[PDB]
């Protein structure tokens, strides 16, 4: 089944929310560092959001953002096409999991370069197997309905940065077909047989 | 266009080489077979790897496959270390805009489909 | 005369706003822990929602509120019933008017009960009976239009949690019912006669 | 051309966003202190939005703005009328740039005033004008496509608020208009040639 | 189901029992008669009642209004001092799923409605 | 209604008069002459602009334009230094709800429209 929007983007700065959520009416979305102010269609433009905690080196950055990076949507699968002039660094569990990466890798995606990101039906498989190893770990896969991505600057092990909140300009991706068929799974699961004070 | 473009990540620690006892590999993601013209066009898929383990002097049968889509060519090595050392050199990096990963083949399975490997035994070298 | 949306809402972990804000588009919301993202209808997900300030204290909560709480607005009034395998905690100015309960009363909600949260006649009569009592009485009634909620975690004078705020999980309820008759009496108030400075 | 939305804005109490974004739908929209929750017409109203770190200076300007600001976009030009008994503060750069004023100047609008704060064709000149000068000398008219605006409390040169975040109640607005025509430029002159680094 | 669930809150400070000067009380919110079957549905009520004022030694006479919708319950006490321990442990309940609230009425309209609470004085308890 | 409400700005440091060479002014934004009745209303105009400039004892010939929407009038003083301060007292001020700004113009090209304005050179003042 599917999702009235087949993914909804968030642009962050630092450790900061920046502009409105971008919700996707179409197969392709470009997340780009322009002006055009429409973000009803294919378009994310983030050049023309403030941010009253921008500093220098965030500014300087979002110049080089350019043509950005294009996302689209094409036969179960996700795909991250680099169109900027500078690199982008996506850490993406699912596409960690398909080539046996470790879970919290972050690949960096040189410009012109483009990566598969995501996959439906190994997600729809993995849900299946999750279900009789419990709640916890159904309730895990969460985690993998979204994917982190930073523009121009890596994070992850090599980089001093080792999150994603210490990169200047960076977005997060929810895939809301993932989201919806887990949901629906998780709703039949009832909760954790644990307690929880009122007090503490 | 037909370039490499460094790796996706540093392959160290979390991302460690298995170092397999085989001395067999598969290359995964290097081209499409329907976009190539010509036969002349896995030279250049043969010499790019070779470009890229320059450094290596244990590749000795390398065979690329002109069917399948997922773009795959075979390498034999000497020894293990050999593989491995090809592993490190291609597993997560960046060759014409795509991924390329690498898996280990049995040796038995290799040598039933390329049985032309076992003579095979000269170092190959870029040019 | 009745509004687009009965009701908004907003999430909140701790002091920090999480997610985007719900409209109601039918007399029942369901406010749940779990994934689905259509925010446009008649659940309201939690599940899916990011917050780089989230912390272990606010996950483990976020695991126990399950079915969480069904808002509905049926007759002039608005319930309040906890699905909730935990309780939840509401304070509501106007339900504790009704009762005599002291304005700042939260009301516990155990798992399977159910509160009339509010009622729109009374609201309407008290803004009347206020118009007579000057600008500030009449403006006084915009604290009356919110409802503030925890799930789990118990506030008030009885808690360590003093305010809402210190709850790891809890949502502000907006009825734009009220706020819009509000508005109608308090534009045709005018302003107070007190002076403001513009440099201190 | 013309844009969805002539313009969008958005309210901040200090250094905090407040609410959700507004979006214009008619040429006229009214920004003042009440509590109708339509935001999808003409009027924006602050009354009733929610800030958990409110104090009691920002509370009492509140209570000052009463009519507030009427926004109108008629003829190309946008202008700005002080319907409130307090006065406006409202920078524009295009503004400024018309009258001769230093850039960053701050425009006091006594209650009852008018002010002319932006022209299409003027904008539109400048940018003619720009493209000849590089990509940054461009680039930099993002900045003229937003005005800033704050209610009773004056910011700037003479008052010991220098930046309108030292403000308890502002508003910033978005011309989509000139953005539109800025970004078709932006995207046809390339990139800056410049260096930066991924790691530092 | 047809169980206790404690209290909305706790009745101190600003939330204090009136203790006003009546032996009287009605207690609302505890049903709904036209969801009860049968005439021997009231019997649960009463019990409850007494179920939750296990400590209480002055209840003398209770009466279920089984045509209100309101689920109103009447009680009359020994002393006002008695009808305040009853209603500190009634008010702000939860029962049945509903939040109960008690209200204290005039000793001599109680008297009109229920004549027989006269000579009802011994005390009722739970079994 | 046709009152002065302060000034936008204060004219200092970033924002300071040019102090020109000429002894000519045109003040703008006046007013509206479609808005305007009879053919007395001029007075109301010349008028507030002395009493904004009650100070300066310079301005010698005054005149107000009632075709131009613009709203403009005009005024010659004797020195630059007299034209200088009438512009600190009128550019950036609010006058009947509309923004008053003031351009310096050529001495040669005042006369040529106003060749009255030789003569004028007695100081005008308020009532």
């Amino acid at each position: 089944e599917e999702p009235k929007h087949w993914c909804s983007i968030v642009y962050y700065e630092l450790n900061n929310r920046v502009g409105e959520a971008f919700h996707a009416s179409s197969t392709s979305v470009l997340v780009d560092g322009f002006t055009d102010p429409s973000n009803n269609k294919n378009r994310f433009c983030l050049g023309l959001l403030s941010n009253v905690n921008r500093n220098s080196t965030i500014e300087n950055t979002r110049r080089h953002i350019g043509k950005g990076v294009h996302l689209y949507y094409v036969g179960g699968e996700v795909y991250a096409e680099c169109l900027s002039d500078s690199s982008i660094f996506v850490q993406s569990r699912n596409c960690n999991y398909h080539h046996g990466f470790h879970p919290t890798t972050v690949c960096k995606i040189p410009s012109g370069c483009s990566l598969k990101i995501f996959n439906n039906q190994e997600f729809a498989q993995l849900l299946a197997q999750s279900v009789n190893h419990g709640f916890e770990t159904v309730y895990e896969l969460t985690k993998m309905c979204t994917i982190r991505m930073s523009f121009v600057k890596g994070w992850g092990a090599e980089y001093h940065r080792q999150d994603v909140t210490s990169t200047p300009c960076w977005i997060e991706i929810h895939l809301h077909g993932p989201l919806q068929w887990l949901d629906k799974v998780l709703t039949q699961m009832g909760s954790p047989h644990n307690p929880i004070s009122e007090v503490e | 266009s037909k370039v490499w473009q460094g790796q996706a990540f540093h392959l160290d620690r979390r991302n460690s080489p298995p170092n397999s006892l085989t001395p067999c590999l598969k290359i995964r993601n290097m081209f499409d077979p329907v976009m190539e013209i010509g036969d002349q066009w896995h030279l250049a898929i043969q010499e790019a790897i070779l470009e890229k383990c320059s450094d290596n002097d244990g590749i000795v049968h390398i065979a690329v496959d002109k069917n399948s889509r997922e773009g795959c060519v075979y390498v034999k090595c000497l020894s293990p270390e050999y593989a491995g050392k090809a592993f490190k050199a291609l597993h997560g990096s960046w060759f014409d805009g795509k991924l390329v990963t690498v898996k280990y083949l049995r040796l038995d399975r290799y040598h039933h489909r390329f049985p032309q490997a076992l003579t095979s035994n000269t170092p190959l070298k870029p040019s």
